[PDB]
């Protein structure tokens, strides 16, 4: 009885995440792909290998593989867009 | 091979590709083509003195072209435009 007296509320947030996720998305579509290291800025130069230093440490480098990964949580369609929200709205990872 | 340390081959010219570079990329490939002709004059520089040690071109682009070809030697940071051979003929004092 709780459920059914309380689904105009619902009904209207789920509108209004609808809305925002659609924003989302017009704002940050495919802009949050990310390189393995912070020195190449486009897939076409996020490819073969590289040099990274462990720590900041100069004299402590090891090589690892270049990958131009997309977020964990993204804007690319409705769906993700909708899932980011809900993640932020539950206020967790939010700040990142 | 007497008068050398390691196991060589006169018939090629090895290519050294840093780790920081990657082979593949429109500009070393291009590079890797019109430096394929260095190799011919590479067997006709140890015709004439057969006592003749590395012949290296060392590229702006990163990669370095020695003959002969000897594989190469933890990880390895060579890069050979910042050897002390390549710098001193890239500028002036
Ligand atoms: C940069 O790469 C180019 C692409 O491979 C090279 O150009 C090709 O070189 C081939 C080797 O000579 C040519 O094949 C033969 O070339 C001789 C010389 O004129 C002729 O017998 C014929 O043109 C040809 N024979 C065939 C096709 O059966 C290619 O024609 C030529 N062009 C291509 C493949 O488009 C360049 O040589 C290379 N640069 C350097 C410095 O090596
Ligand atoms: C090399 O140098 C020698 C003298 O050291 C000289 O006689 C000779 O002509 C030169 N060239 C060749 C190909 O030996």
């Amino acid at each position: 009885v709780a459920i059914r007296t309380i689904g105009n509320i619902m009904i209207v947030t789920t509108l209004l995440q609808f809305m925002f996720a659609c924003i989302g998305v017009q704002l940050f579509k495919g802009k949050f792909y990310r390189c393995t290291d912070e020195a190449k800025s486009n897939p076409e130069e996020c490819r073969g290998l590289f040099i990274l230093y462990k720590d900041g440490d100069v004299d402590s480098p090891v090589v690892r593989e270049r990958i131009w990964q997309n977020s964990d949580f993204n804007f690319d369609n409705v769906l993700s867009a909708m899932m980011a929200l809900f993640t932020v709205s539950t206020f967790e990872g939010w700040p990142a | 091979d007497a008068n050398f340390g390691r196991q060589i081959s006169y018939q090629h010219a090895a290519v050294h590709i840093p780790t920081d570079i990657y082979e593949g990329s429109t500009i070393v490939l291009n590079e890797l083509n019109w430096t394929s002709a260095l190799d011919e004059v590479f067997k006709k520089n140890r015709e004439e003195d057969p006592s003749l040690l590395w012949q290296v071109f060392g590229s702006a682009t990163g990669l370095a072209r020695y003959y002969p070809a000897s594989p190469w030697v933890k990880i390895d940071l060579y890069d050979v435009r910042r050897r002390p051979w390549y710098i001193q003929g890239a500028a002036s004092p």
